[PDB]
């Protein structure tokens, strides 16, 4: 035995988690996906801030449902990618 | 004689003055006003007595000393009453957010540090089973904070570090603190702190499932804390594991939650003591100069160099030769002001949207004292910050302008 072992032992891992975006204040709304959008924040809505209405596209990236609906009602592109919306 | 008498503690003149001033309509408001001035004088004196010392425990004790003296005085010689109590609360609210000639307000930092000193397992200036009474008393100053936003963020960072590294005294005591802060400042406003607290407990319970998962099959156990990113201030500090099968944890968490993204904060993980403080708890490189341990597998070299320096200079490695040992935040808060700025811009965007829905056209002269009413629950912003909101929302397609001869801000939807 020696003092240089650095043996495999009990360990405490740490991780972040989020809804599926490279978020960086996602462009439809200057808020986290884990927080209310601007409309719901201004109204101080009763919805769960952590999951307000999360939805996912066919590309499996996530969006705020309200924001993507409003965007869809004016333009035909995916908001995060500018490809065809699906 | 009201001014002379309210500033005197002794004898019958106070007593019968309060009786005769209960009688007169103009009497009790003058007593209330003079007592409010007296309280502001005494509180400012008590707080300003601590120049260059700035100890958080003594700061809170100075405020509570003034509060206790005036509560005792009011009950002893005036009466227990809402108006005198309100004068005390208003005056100390005006007092606590400092206005010194050469330094911006440091009270929310000292109050966050007071809470952390209460909750720390070291318990140097405070002790468990007295911390309950201390944090009950802390509510008095908590209601008095103007920038509750700044106090909340500053406490949140040290909460995160304390709970992740296990420095907090009692998990139950941390919950008790967060509940008291919630009822003092708002459950919705303190919800993110509550979520941050909840992550360790829920992940600790989820590790009961992860241990079963690890024992279910071999070739792909350890504790995990998985953290809700929108609330947490900590990052990966853009790191070898003690147990080192973390992708099993990733697979477990993803399969348990099919709808959640995740990434690993290797910089914050910790192991277990002793070989056969006894400190081997961090960054088990397993291997020589400290810099040569940058020969790891594929990993972010920024974190690698940070951990190498940390490993080199704590306890374990006892340039020409090396060997192992034989046996055994003000700048950060000032940095956190940046995140405060981002959060305040978001918050003011929401508040301005509410104001614009309330009235669809306005000017900045009317917006003054309306934004303060709509933001003082959290913070007391500056006019430059309010304009920073408005003069960007004009180009966000939130606000529009057409008038030439006067001011304008018209709602867009
Ligand atoms: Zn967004
Ligand atoms: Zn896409």
């Amino acid at each position: 035995a020696g003092k240089k072992r650095f043996e495999v032992k009990k360990w405490n891992a740490v991780a972040l988690w989020a809804w599926d975006i490279v978020v960086d204040n996602c462009a439809i709304c200057r808020n986290h996906i884990m927080d209310l959008c601007i409309e719901c924040q201004a109204n101080q809505a009763s919805a769960t801030s952590e999951e307000c209405t999360v939805a996912w596209g066919v590309c499996n990236h996530a969006f705020h449902f309200h924001c993507i609906s409003r965007w869809l009602k004016t333009r035909q592109v995916c908001p995060l990618d500018n490809r065809e919306w699906e | 004689e009201c001014h002379n008498i309210i500033r005197q503690e002794k004898k019958n003149d106070m007593a019968n003055m309060y009786v005769l001033l209960r009688a007169v309509s103009t009497g009790l408001p003058h007593m209330i006003q003079e007592l409010q001035n007296h309280i502001h004088d005494e509180g400012l004196r008590a707080t300003s007595n601590l120049t260059q010392e700035n100890m958080p425990t003594l700061f809170v004790e100075s405020v509570l000393e003034v509060h206790g003296k005036f509560v005792q005085l009011i009950n002893t010689v005036l009466n227990g009453d809402q108006h005198f109590m309100s004068a005390l609360d208003k005056a100390l609210t005006s007092v606590v957010n400092y206005r010194e000639p050469k330094s911006v307000c440091k009270a929310p930092e000292l109050l966050a540090k007071y809470c952390d000193n209460l909750l720390k397992k070291s318990a140097k200036g405070m002790t468990e089973n007295e911390v309950e009474d201390r944090l009950t008393s802390f509510i008095t100053v908590f209601k008095y904070i103007d920038d509750k936003d700044v106090f909340q963020k500053f406490y949140a960072r040290m909460l995160a570090k304390r709970l992740i590294h296990g420095l907090s005294m009692s998990m139950d005591s941390e919950e008790a603190m967060i509940n008291k802060l919630k009822q003092a400042c708002g459950y919705e406003f303190t919800s993110k702190l509550h979520r941050m607290y909840t992550d360790m407990s829920v992940s600790a319970d989820l590790n009961n499932k992860f241990n079963n998962f690890i024992k279910n099959q071999d070739t792909v156990s350890f504790q995990i804390y998985v953290l809700q990113a929108g609330a947490w201030p900590l990052t990966q500090a853009p790191p070898q594991e003690l147990e080192k099968s973390v992708q099993m944890f990733e697979l477990f968490y993803s399969q348990h939650f099919s709808g959640r993204k995740l990434t690993w904060l290797h910089y914050l993980c910790t192991g277990e003591v002793k070989m056969n403080v006894a400190m081997v708890t961090t960054y088990q490189m397993a291997v020589v100069s400290y810099k040569e341990l940058q020969d790891s597998t594929q990993m972010n070299e920024k974190e690698l160099t940070k951990t190498i320096k940390s490993l080199l200079d704590v306890k374990m490695i006892n340039e020409s030769s090396f060997s192992l040992n034989m046996n055994f935040t003000p700048q950060e808060m000032e940095q956190t002001r940046s995140a405060v700025d981002e959060d305040r811009k978001m918050y003011l965007q929401a508040a301005i949207v509410r104001i614009m829905k309330a009235r669809k056209v306005l000017r900045h002269n009317a917006l003054i004292q309306e934004v303060i009413s709509q933001s003082r629950a959290r913070f007391n912003p500056s006019i430059s910050m309010i304009k920073k909101c408005i003069e960007v929302l004009i180009d966000k397609q939130y606000i529009e302008r057409s008038q030439a001869s006067a001011d304008e801000y018209s709602y867009v939807a």
